[PDB]
């Protein structure tokens, strides 16, 4: 469950690419 | 009724290889232990497959099929008696080594199950195995099942 | 934009990996062809991925639609009845 | 993670794109197909290593990871 948690951490979201809205 | 994985009405319990080592040109005596939770309208179909080439699936040889039914509820047991691969269809640079067998089953076309093997291959004399021969002797060629390390893969199939 | 991110994942990173697996030695063989492998691996789970995004009538890939396309490849194990 | 995330998102950014360009992914999805892709590889070469074992040699060839492949039922 904690892997879950920090699963969407340490990536460049200034990339157009990932869209977190 | 409860979230599950595996909706699968056929289950393994167990795979005995009967003659192992053996030849080359031997059989395959699959003792094939599985379960049976419903009735089915149709039999279950057993492919075996040897993978001739680990470049490509090119040199892939289905060694034999066999049509198991109808197949009553509970536990079950036969003997897939499986016809030997051929030499001169494999890569002479690949048949005295290591390989994959591949033994699956499917219900009407759809594969629920593949278990994997790992095949040894290696001549019977210790000076045929220091120097290979120009021509690959068969006749003293002995292959090694590792059955009990089969990697069992479950697929997730519609049944009846 | 750049080509050939598949040489973005490294040497060291292929070694770890493989080590984690129990394997100490690699040759230098063994990097690209783990490459290959895991443009493969990614290539078709990314293809499922999309499958379930597209039937949503969405344009933003989820955890969930990985997660669905990751129950396509099958369960394997070792032994047998586990 | 066994793999840094940046490289990794940049191989992810490629193949989806090259998939079709109209597309985008939540961090988490991108987390959640290296989790899946770490955990691939370590197993794979987990098998990678018994093929060689089998074959009575020590270090491992490319074959080893074709094989390895093969008997996991891709
Ligand atoms: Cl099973
Ligand atoms: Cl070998
Ligand atoms: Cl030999
Ligand atoms: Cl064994
Ligand atoms: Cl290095
Ligand atoms: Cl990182
Ligand atoms: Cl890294
Ligand atoms: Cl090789």
């Amino acid at each position: 469950i904690q892997d879950l948690i920090d699963m969407g951490y340490g990536y460049d979201e200034s990339d157009s690419f990932i869209d977190n809205s | 009724p409860l979230g599950s994985p595996n909706s699968s009405i056929v289950s393994l319990l167990g795979i005995k290889v009967l003659n192992n080592p053996a030849k080359f040109t031997d059989p395959y005596e699959f003792e094939i232990t599985f379960e049976c939770l419903e009735s089915l309208k149709h039999d279950l179909e057993w492919k075996l497959t040897y993978v001739g080439s680990s470049r490509s699936l090119d040199h892939d040889q289905e060694l034999d099929s066999i049509l198991v039914g109808p197949v009553p509820v509970g536990v079950n047991k036969f003997v897939f008696s499986a016809d030997p691969p051929s030499a001169e269809l494999i890569p002479a640079s690949e048949l005295v080594s290591v390989t994959v067998i591949l033994l699956s089953c499917s219900y009407d076309g759809r594969e629920f199950v593949r278990v994997g093997y790992y095949v040894n291959n290696e001549y019977d004399e210790e000076e045929l195995r220091e120097n290979p021969p120009a021509k690959v002797q068969v006749d003293h060629i002995v292959r090694n099942i590792l059955a009990e390390k089969p990697r069992v893969t479950r697929f997730n199939i519609v049944w009846d | 934009v750049l080509r050939d991110n598949i040489q973005g994942i490294t040497k060291p990173a292929i070694r770890r990996l493989a080590r984690r697996g129990g394997v100490k030695r690699i040759s230098g063989l063994i990097y690209e062809e783990t490459r290959g492998v895991l443009k493969v691996f990614l290539e078709n789970v990314i293809r499922d991925a999309v499958t379930y995004t597209e039937h949503a009538k969405r344009k933003t890939v989820t955890a969930m639609d990985v997660v669905y396309a990751l129950k396509r490849q099958g369960r394997t194990l070792y032994g047998f009845g586990g | 993670a066994l793999i840094r995330k940046l490289p990794f998102q940049r191989l992810v950014r490629e193949i989806a794109q090259d998939f079709k360009t109209d597309l985008r992914f939540q961090s988490a999805a991108i987390g959640a197909l290296q989790e899946a892709s770490e955990a691939y590889l370590v197993a794979l070469f987990e098998d990678t290593n018994l093929c060689a074992i089998h074959a009575k040699r020590v270090t491992i060839m490319p074959k080893d990871i074709q094989l390895a492949r093969r008997i996991r039922g891709e």
